[PDB]
């Protein structure tokens, strides 16, 4: 007579990468290496705007021009990963005896899952800032409405 | 809808103890689901990840 | 492209062609060649069922239960040729001459003596002084309370050849009850259902259901005469004849006249036994009579394992 | 897995559950009835046609029974399997806002 471990399973998560959302359409995705050392940036548009000449007497509008001035936001991104001390020192001793390297190969295996976690919460970090910028410059509709 | 049809298996999936789940059912009793599967994964690679 | 199913048949008739006994030995008188055969294997057979050196000569892998049958005669007075199989009867005691009759007693004889039911009974026993002549001192055992002692239950009948004067008659006396002309077919017990007191419902955490369920058998001198009651009961011989005691209560108080301070003789109530055991869980069932002047309900009851105990004192 | 966010919030660690489920046995249980006569002849070979006769009513009888009875093991199956389906479905109104 006997108990059996008749089923393992352990979930998988898959990548999720900002190109491929469909939000990204509403983007331009620049890579910039060293995005630290910017203090500032800046984005000046002029433009020129024509007025119609008119046969009343009225006071002419003169030559037009605008120059509208936008700049960069930064946004900051962190997450806290934890790692037992022990997994990290068995990592570097060689395997003696077979349940050594048993063990050894349980414990590289949990650290890299203990990373892979931490690169997928800096990419749903990545697309969830997008979608609060997104969120934080859309007025609501019944203003927008009559304004347009 | 015109379909009034699938498809199924017409025989269940067997599944049989064999020496190497009755040498443990018989001293330890207790039973691996499909010990081909775990002694693959651990003893045969090192790592195989998943 | 059959599914094949769920379940095979191989393996059901395998082990049913396994769990079936091996044949009855019939052995053939009449020709000589299949007599001699049969002896055979009869010698081959002791040596395969008593040798301890071989391991196939071990046949014991894998129950004896007939009733004991007892056969009384009775003259044809004393018994109605109609009277159903199966119900249970009662015996009396000679003193000098026994061979001549046995005398065997009826509920319905009983319930006659004692003196709807009172109609059937008479419709069964018009006449029925030879039921007086049976026991001489009927009107001396009632005073002298001994008319349970002779009176031995002896359980149902399943046969009863018919003669002219006497009757022959087999009894079922231990075990279950069962024929024998057939393979052994089965029978049943009838007792009529009024003068029958269901005391597992006169009194009615959870109370608790045991496999079997007993049937008892007492007799009451109240001073409207003898009575005889039978019990469906299952709890204990303990706490039956409590209950019964707390039952009749109301019937004993009635006695304080009859009982005679001097001679203590006659004190005793009744006396109670146990006939037989049946299965619970299940009830009875309800039939009639099918004689001439039948009005009489019936209580029958299957599953009747027929041990049967002596008088025992209650008061 | 989590999320990444800007605000000053504290962030959570790696978590992982582990969860045990455990299966649920099921009995069943069905009679058959032979009578000894049919069994009887079986055993014994027939010579005269009555016996023949007499022996095809058996195995015509005993194959009846055997094959209501795997029908019968086929049908407690299927009850069995609907009657585990129905003890953990939950109603509906709870679900369509549990869910």
């Amino acid at each position: 007579k006997f108990e059996v471990l008749l089923g393992v399973y352990t979930n998988a998560i898959q990548y999720v990468r900002f190109l491929e959302t469909a939000l990204a359409v509403s983007c331009v995705n620049t890579e910039f290496k060293d995005l630290s050392r910017m203090t500032d940036g800046k984005i000046q548009f002029r433009i020129s705007v024509p007025t119609i000449a008119h046969g009343d007497g009225r006071r002419p509008s003169k030559q037009r021009t605008f120059i509208v001035v936008k700049n960069c936001h930064k946004h900051h991104i962190s997450t806290e990963m934890e790692l037992s001390m022990l997994d990290l020192e068995i990592l570097h001793s060689i395997p003696e005896t077979p349940v050594e390297y048993a063990e050894y190969v349980g414990a590289v295996k949990t650290v890299a899952s203990a990373l892979q976690f931490g690169v997928d919460a800096l990419e749903r970090g990545l697309i969830n800032t997008v979608l609060s910028v997104k969120l934080r410059h859309a007025p609501p509709m019944f203003i927008l409405q009559t304004l347009a | 809808e015109a379909d009034n049809q699938i498809m199924g298996p017409s025989s269940y999936a067997s599944f049989v103890v064999r020496g190497e789940n009755l040498v443990t059912a018989v001293s330890y009793g207790r039973v691996m689901r499909t010990f081909e599967h775990f002694m693959a994964r651990i003893v045969d690679s090192p790592e195989k990840a998943g | 492209m059959k599914v094949q199913g769920s379940v095979d048949r191989r393996r059901l008739q395998r082990r049913i062609a396994g769990l079936l006994p091996p044949p009855a030995r019939r052995l053939n008188i009449s020709r000589g060649s299949e007599f001699t055969r049969d002896v055979r294997g009869l010698v081959e057979e002791h040596a395969q069922a008593s040798s301890l050196s071989a391991a196939a000569v071990w046949r014991a892998g894998l129950g004896w239960r007939p009733p004991v049958f007892g056969d009384f005669l009775i003259h044809a007075s004393s018994f109605n040729n109609a009277e159903a199989t199966g119900t249970p009867l009662f015996q009396f005691k000679q003193s000098d001459p026994f061979s001549g009759v046995d005398a065997v007693f009826t509920p319905l004889s009983l319930f006659i003596l004692m003196n709807g039911l009172t109609r059937m009974a008479n419709l069964l026993y018009d006449s029925p002084a030879t039921l007086a002549d049976l026991v001489p001192d009927f009107g001396r055992l009632v005073a002298d309370r001994r008319f349970h002692n002779f009176i031995t239950p002896v359980g149902p009948l399943v046969e009863n050849i018919k003669s002219t004067y006497l009757n022959k008659i087999t009894t079922v006396v231990h075990g279950p009850v069962v024929s024998k002309a057939i393979p052994r077919s089965t029978v049943k017990v009838t007792v009529p259902q009024e003068a029958f007191v269901d005391l597992d419902a006169w009194l009615s955490g959870l109370q608790p259901c045991p496999a079997d369920a007993r049937l008892y058998v007492a007799l009451t001198y109240e001073e409207a005469g003898p009575r005889f009651t039978f019990f469906q009961s299952s709890r204990g011989h303990c706490q039956i004849m409590n209950i019964l005691r707390i039952y009749y209560s109301p019937s004993i108080m009635h006695r304080y006249a009859v009982v005679q301070p001097l001679h203590i003789e006659e004190l005793t109530f009744g006396a109670v036994a146990c006939l037989g055991t049946f299965s619970a869980t299940d009830g009875w069932r309800r039939s009639a009579f099918n004689y001439r002047g039948s009005s009489l309900p019936v209580v029958e009851i299957d599953s009747f394992y027929s041990n049967v105990s002596d008088w025992e004192v209650i008061l």
